[PDB]
């Protein structure tokens, strides 16, 4: 049952790789988010029109 | 370590391989001829004290 | 009706030799990847 | 013997970061943030009691602050070159632009030269870096390093930093809007200028 | 070692508007075809 | 908050020159009587004032103040040049026991251009103006062009203090000493000196 060991180690990772980026785009998204936020105040309101 | 980056290196190249095991007089006769076998078959160099 | 949905859309694709070699290559280290992630 | 903001101010663990850095011809922005994120509280506290050395923390109807010395500045004065102020517009506009918002406020010396190039005249751009200069492709890559040693000064005097492990990549300051002070107002650039010089903000080299 | 069997191999993929907007056509009219079948 | 004393020394009309200045660099020594006098009576503070900047109010033995960059300083450090150092140390060595036998305090840029000269090896030189060069009347001149840029240099640091006219005659400071080694009961000044400028 090796090549089911291969598997069955493979497919933890992938896994574990979903989750991961799970979270990893929220901790991405978070963060750009806030240069978005920071942007609104430090492009637009020094120059609202 | 070698595994992930053999994508990486072309096969030409077989990283070079070396460890260290200082105090070797722990070591009992089998304990050493296993490291050696196991380095050996590894292409694992050794320095041993 | 789709032909200008396409014309006003505007898209493209392009894969010489070496685009397409370093697509799969990057396919096969995200594959062996451990978070799938792809550093720059 | 002080206001009880200013001596808070002073009192700031921040404090000594932005005195020192705005002395060293370092200047206030989104990032350069320890002289910033605490300077934005005591704005007045802090010009008043530079006035004080004769020297004066301008703030343009941008968020930005940067100091300004006197022509009787007890700190001494010195002036930046005109591809300092090109490379800074070129920043102050990437700054403004929301195109490259997912940029997230990093950049690179190459789109910076792209963008520069672009907008700018290449030749007449390259008479400053060396007056002889008829298009060669040597006087290119002459001012490309010059971009590069201004940015390099620039990130000194608090309009760029460097990120931790890239030189190539860096992220920009507000004090990048320093650079729109002839655009910050409708009025002409050259009364502005006038203004500036009046108010030593800016001379000619 | 995948580098020579990508070179060796000789691929690419492309497309113009006009070309990726034909492709999307066909693709309707293949979702619309009877027997899937497309000719000339 | 913040300590009272600090407060009213900060708030002393002294303070904004004397603190420019050593933003600058520059040296305050007993010569400077009014600054001198302030940086006695509120040292308590504002050693902490600037050290908060990172950087240290030293008082000299030689009782000169002056402020030492750590490398962590808040304030962006600049430096003197080789040339710089070189000549801070013909300067010292102008300033110490010898000159009163052949200046008496009032200097030249002649005498710091002859003894620079006589006593710095033409590899030094060489290596200041450029290691080409040889011996040239054009190349003196680029030194003594940079003699005198250094020299303006280290007047802006109080180190140097000019006549007041364009001739470039001039006294030093005792703050010189920090270019040159410590002085022991004994050792002769021209010995210790010449050992550190070889």
């Amino acid at each position: 049952s090796e090549l089911v060991d291969k598997l069955v180690f493979d497919l933890q990772s992938k896994l574990d790789r979903i989750i991961s980026w799970g979270q990893q785009a929220i901790d991405l998204w978070i963060g750009y988010d806030r240069h978005v936020h920071k942007f609104i105040r430090t492009a637009i309101d020094m120059d609202k029109n | 370590w070698e595994e992930e980056s053999r994508r990486l290196r072309g096969k030409d190249i077989s990283p070079c391989r070396l460890l260290f095991l200082d105090q070797a007089a722990r070591l009992d006769a089998k304990s050493i001829a296993t490291l050696f076998e196991l380095c050996e078959r590894l292409q694992m160099q050794l320095i041993i004290a | 009706e789709l032909v200008s949905w396409a014309r006003k859309n505007d898209f493209s694709i392009s894969l010489p030799v070496e685009r397409l070699a370093f697509l799969m290559a990057i396919a096969v280290l995200n594959s062996e990847r451990l978070d799938g992630e792809m550093s720059e | 013997f002080m206001p009880v903001k200013l001596a808070q101010a002073l009192a700031n663990s921040l404090f000594p970061e932005l005195d020192s850095q705005l002395r060293a011809g370092r200047h206030i922005g989104i990032d350069d943030l320890d002289n910033h994120a605490f300077l934005m509280d005591f704005q007045e506290q802090l010009e008043e009691f530079y006035a004080r050395y004769n020297v004066e923390l301008i703030r343009a109807p941008e968020g930005f602050f940067y100091l300004r010395p006197r022509s009787t500045t007890l700190i001494p004065r010195s002036v930046l070159s005109e591809l300092d102020m090109m490379v800074g517009k070129i920043l102050c506009y990437l700054y403004l632009s929301p195109e490259r918002l997912a940029n997230q406020g990093i950049f690179t010396s190459q789109e910076l030269y792209e963008e520069l190039i672009s907008l700018a005249d290449e030749g007449k751009l390259m008479k400053f870096v060396n007056q002889r200069s008829s298009g060669s492709d040597l006087d290119k890559q002459k001012l490309q390093e010059k971009v590069r040693t201004t940015l390099n000064r620039l990130r000194r005097l608090g309009m760029v930093y460097f990120l931790p492990n890239n030189n190539n990549k860096f992220t920009i300051t507000e004090a990048v809007f320093r650079f729109g002070a002839d655009v910050r107002s409708g009025d002409d650039p050259r009364e502005i200028q006038l203004r500036m010089i009046r108010d030593g903000e800016a001379m000619p080299v």
